[PDB]
RNA sequence: UAGCUAGUAGGUGGGGUAACGGCUCACCUAGGCGACGAUCCCUAGCUGGUCUGAGAGGAUGACCAGCCACACUGGAACUGA
RNA sequence: CCCGCAGAAGAAGCACCGGCUAACUCCGUGCCAGCAGCCGCGGUAAUACGGAGGGUGCAAGCGUUAAUCGGAAUUACUGGGCGUAAAGCGCACGCAGGCGGUUUGUUAAGUCAGAUGUGAAAUCCCCGGGCUCAACCUGGGAACUGCAUCUGAUACUGGCAA
């Protein structure tokens, strides 16, 4: 919801990297955001239900960055 | 309307000085004499007279040895608004120990050498450098 | 002077203020960066210096100089500042220290690399 | 119950001791009631390791102190004929 | 052997109708370390030249202050025009602990001992008079037997 | 001999009891200037004696009252 | 943290040599000495009042490599001490280790000198010392470690420092290297052509 | 920040108190504090000392040690030396 | 802590270089890009801007910022001023308060001298001792300049009497 989180958006997200094998995390080339990769909706539906209600970041799903050579 | 009586006496040997005056005089007083007979020993005058009998009025014979008058410098430390008592061990030492200091034990008034050599201290009456 | 006058009333002490009120003895503090810009100094030496308008975070909104070339600032960013009068700006008083947090190091720069942030290149 | 104790000085590993009188209920290093004398354990090579204020520790015993284990041991290493 | 010793140069200007014709002032202070110290100031338009014309001036304006053993001989006050030196004669206070224009004059002058301290203005030129004209008056205690007391060992303690 | 005051009278509108003052010509701690700096105590003493402005000697004992915490030994220097 | 770079290069700052680099060319003619000590040190400078008491206070520090930090605090225990700090401040740093070695001529470099030291090579007084900065106290004595004698150094340091001089406060056996070192040292027993006065108005501010 | 206080200033007597006292009530007296700054507002734990300073002072009260206060916030009492 | 093994082998940076302040040239750049504690540099030959080379300082740290005192005798007790530089109320009367001519007697409050108790330890300072040195731990002393009490001295200041 703003840029005073996203420190916690590195950390939260990274208390929940040393958790999951199966769940990484990269940041934007083109357009300064963060790629979260996962298994499927439902997968990553409660990811950030598990990052609200125990972290307090109200993530925000959207789809990334085309690259248009 | 004259409070302080002494430092008119320092200040009439001063002005004397620099006026080259042979001789400055003054009405007397119990401790105007006193402080008078200290300079006399010491030398800071030649001698004085305490001629009067209701007003008595105290001359004091200057002194010279050259076109430069004997007293440099006289000060004033003891006022009546910032009256200061020294003990024995921390008297002054006007001009270090090469000029006096008048200051009143309670055994009368003497220089600050005779005072540490007696042993006890008291109020610093003024700078006699 | 006349003593007892300083009896009735003592010597002020004549305090000081100091020029820098990001925080209350303080050396360096977080804030929020937003407008950041460019302004003209005075008379005697002209151009076109940068300066970022940073609320702190005690409140506080005050601005700050962005040293070096080409800073990577926008609408809003986490920096650090450190005071310091930037004398040709007026009413700029202090610094964003380059090394700190999305305020990143100076494109490359060999010399005098303690300010500015810049490492030491590889060898 | 005054009793006659040690309390350490000194830095980690070096320590130092100077046995003093104080009142039981209190800290270590704390307040204290009077410093008599004083003990090294690493005492390197010279006569001076201790020299304990034995008549007031003498006095101290008819004012009801308990003398403490190594504070009664050192005057029975220390003795009273030297 | 006479120890000259330049203070301070400085230019200065007099702005004629043409354009405006620049100067230089000398300060040296000169002394041979025996008490007898004399200070110069002279001006022209070359410092090589400046220094030289101060220097025929403060050799001959040299004065006798008489330095008892390397040390001074009471403490003095010196002012004069804004400037406002004391110096207090520290026995064996071993170095000469005085700024600019005070420890210059005093190197020459013949002291190792004496802290000074300038209070006031501190422009060269009025504190060099400053510290001479105190050393002009600090009394010796052979000379103030000659005025007074007349026993010098119960003059000086 | 005890430690006793000199004091003077001040405040005497009530009942075997006395506000006292006694002077202290103290120096100054850092202009070093005589200030007379007074001291006001509640005094206890005996049944209604004396009147205001006479100098009275005055000994600590025991708290009498809240405040009351000295005694007058004596009344010295009667006057108008 | 000793100094560990060129080393005439100081000298050349400082005009003479300080017996830095004698070894065994005792010649110093190869040093392009005095007037280059770098590309624009052809020239002179008015040098003001400010750098003669820094570079005087350079050319004590250098000889025996002390850093400021170290430096100071002999300044801060001479003037502790009774005597004058002009006097006091080179006699407690003449009782260094290394300096009673140079002294003693167990180095003919002082970075020689302290290479023997900080190897733990010298047993001064009955027990070996590997710190420099040791205070060589008064009446006292200083030996080398038989266990490590004579590995080429030491026998160079005897050749070198027996035509050097001799210096006086002290006896060196020149057989064995049984340095023995007797009283305190005088301000009359030095080099002489260092100042002190430049150095304890340095220090005052 | 010019007046302030009404168990408030003191007496007497009962009770209370480990012990003293408006401590707590009864009745009486009409007083007590205040320009050497009372009352009020803001800030603060105090000291030995630390730092600096030539000294006098200025700033400060971390660590170590003495003291005081608090123990989630507010109030009360028990037990027991 | 000691003894032996292998090998210069495994271990040097950060700031500044116009004056203040120790230490300079060249190239790029042209009031732009930027530097800066203060004064101030840059308008096409910049020792001040950035990059090299050179040189200086300090050192396992070195600078930047913040902080306090210093310098600041720019709160001046020691130790400042007030005609024009900031500052005599527009002037006057006057209570509290501050200070107070001269002489004797008296008191000893202030004052000064001596003694006593205490001024906790540590810390700080001096002559010593122990860790290889040092920081550091530590022995005695000095010190804690104070405060209170007691016994005296009677000049000076105060209270009282004339």
């Amino acid at each position: 919801k703003t840029k005073a989180d996203q420190e916690k958006m590195g950390l939260a997200l990274g208390r929940l990297a040393k958790e999951d094998p199966s769940f990484r995390v990269w940041t934007d080339e083109e357009s300064n955001q963060t790629i979260i990769a996962g298994m499927g909706e439902l997968h990553l539906d409660i990811i950030v239900d598990r990052m609200k209600r125990e972290f307090n970041v109200e993530a925000n799903v959207g789809k990334p960055q085309v690259a248009y050579r | 309307s004259m409070q302080d009586p002494i430092a008119d006496m320092l200040t009439r040997i001063r002005n004397g000085q620099a006026a080259n005056k042979a001789a400055v005089t003054m009405p007397s007083s119990k401790l105007k004499v006193a402080i008078a007979n200290v300079l006399k020993e010491e030398g800071f005058i030649e001698d004085f007279k305490v001629e009067g009998d209701t007003k008595p009025e105290l001359e004091l014979t200057l002194k010279y040895f050259q076109g430069k008058a004997v007293v440099e410098s006289i000060q004033r430390v003891s006022r009546p608004g910032l009256r200061i008592y020294k003990r024995k061990d921390e008297l002054p030492k006007v001009m270090a120990g090469l000029g006096i200091a008048v200051v009143s034990t309670s055994k009368g008034v003497m220089t600050d050498r005779a005072a540490r050599q007696a042993g006890l201290g008291g109020e610093i009456i003024c700078y006699v450098a | 002077a006349t003593v007892n006058q300083l009896v009735r009333k003592p010597r002020a002490r004549k305090v000081a203020k100091s020029n820098v009120p990001a925080l209350e003895a303080c050396p360096q503090k977080r804030g929020v960066c937003t407008r950041v810009y460019t302004t003209t100094p005075k008379k005697p030496n002209s151009a076109l210096r940068k300066v970022c308008r940073v609320r702190l975070t005690n409140g506080f909104e005050v601005t700050s100089y962005i040293g070096g070339e080409g800073h990577n600032l926008q609408e809003h960013s986490v920096i650090l500042i450190r005071g310091g009068r930037v004398k040709d700006l007026p009413g700029v008083r202090y610094h964003t220290v380059r090394g700190a947090l999305d305020c990143s190091g100076v494109k490359d720069r060999k010399q005098a690399r303690s300010k500015y942030g810049v490492k030491r290149p590889k060898a | 119950m005054v009793t006659i104790r040690l309390a350490r000085h000194g830095a980690k590993k070096r320590p130092f001791y100077q046995v003093v009188v104080a009142d039981s209920r209190n800290a270590r290093n704390g307040r204290f009631i009077e410093r008599v004398g004083f003990f090294n354990p690493i005492a390197s090579e010279k006569e001076e390791g201790t020299r304990l204020d034995l008549d007031r520790i003498a006095h101290w015993v008819g004012q009801g102190a308990t003398i403490s284990d190594r504070v009664a041991a050192l005057i029975k290493e220390v003795n009273k004929a030297a | 052997e006479l120890q000259e010793k330049l203070i301070a140069v400085n230019r200065v200007s007099k702005t004629v109708k043409g354009g405006r014709i620049f100067s230089f002032t000398a300060l040296t202070v000169v002394g041979d370390g025996n008490g007898r110290v004399g200070f110069g100031y002279g001006k022209a338009r070359e410092v090589p030249a400046a220094i030289q014309k101060a220097m025929e001036k403060a050799r001959r304006n040299m004065i006798n202050v008489a330095l008892n053993n390397g040390t001074l001989q009471h403490p003095v006050k010196g002012v004069h025009t804004g400037s406002r030196v004391f110096m207090q004669p520290a026995s064996e206070g071993t170095g000469i602990i005085a700024g600019g224009a005070m420890r210059a004059v005093l190197e020459v002058a013949g002291v190792h001992n004496v802290l000074a301290k300038a209070y006031g203005s501190t422009n060269p030129i009025n504190v060099v008079r400053a510290t001479i004209d105190g050393l002009e008056n600090m009394n010796s205690p052979e000379m103030v037997a000659a005025k007074r007391g007349k026993s010098v060992e119960e003059i000086l303690g | 001999k005890i430690r006793t005051l000199q004091g003077r009278v001040v405040s005497d509108k009530m009942e075997k009891s006395i506000v006292v003052a006694i002077e202290r010509f103290v120096k100054h701690p850092i202009y070093g200037k005589f200030i007379k700096r007074t001291t006001k105590l509640h005094v206890h003493d005996e049944n209604n004696e004396c009147g205001i402005g006479d100098v009275v000697e005055i000994r600590e004992c025991r708290p009498l009252s809240k405040t009351k915490s000295w005694t007058l030994v004596r009344v010295v220097e009667k006057a108008v | 943290a000793r100094y560990l770079g060129p080393k005439l290069k100081l000298s050349r700052r400082e005009g003479t040599d300080l017996f830095l680099k004698s070894g065994v060319r005792a010649i110093d003619t190869k040093c392009k000495i005095e007037q280059a000590p770098g590309q624009h040190g052809a020239r002179k400078p008015r040098l003001s009042d400010y750098g003669v008491q820094l570079r005087e206070k350079q050319k004590v520090r250098r000889i025996y490599g002390v850093l400021e930090r170290q430096f100071r605090n002999y300044y801060k225990e001479a003037a502790r001490l009774k005597g004058n700090t002009g006097e006091n401040l080179l006699a407690l740093l003449e009782g260094r280790l290394d300096n009673v070695v140079y002294r003693m001529g167990f180095g003919a470099t002082r970075a020689e000198a302290r290479q023997l030291v900080s190897h733990k090579a010298i047993m001064v007084n009955g027990r070996v010392v590997n710190i420099a900065s040791y205070q060589v106290s008064p009446n006292d004595v200083v030996s080398i470690r038989e266990k490590a004698k004579k590995q080429s150094r030491v026998k160079a340091a005897l050749e070198l420092a027996e035509q050097r001089e001799k210096p006086t406060w002290l006896e060196v056996d020149a057989g064995k290297m049984e340095g023995t070192f007797k009283r305190k040292p005088e301000r009359s027993d030095l080099s002489a052509d260092i100042n002190e006065h430049l150095i304890v108005e340095l220090y005052s501010k």
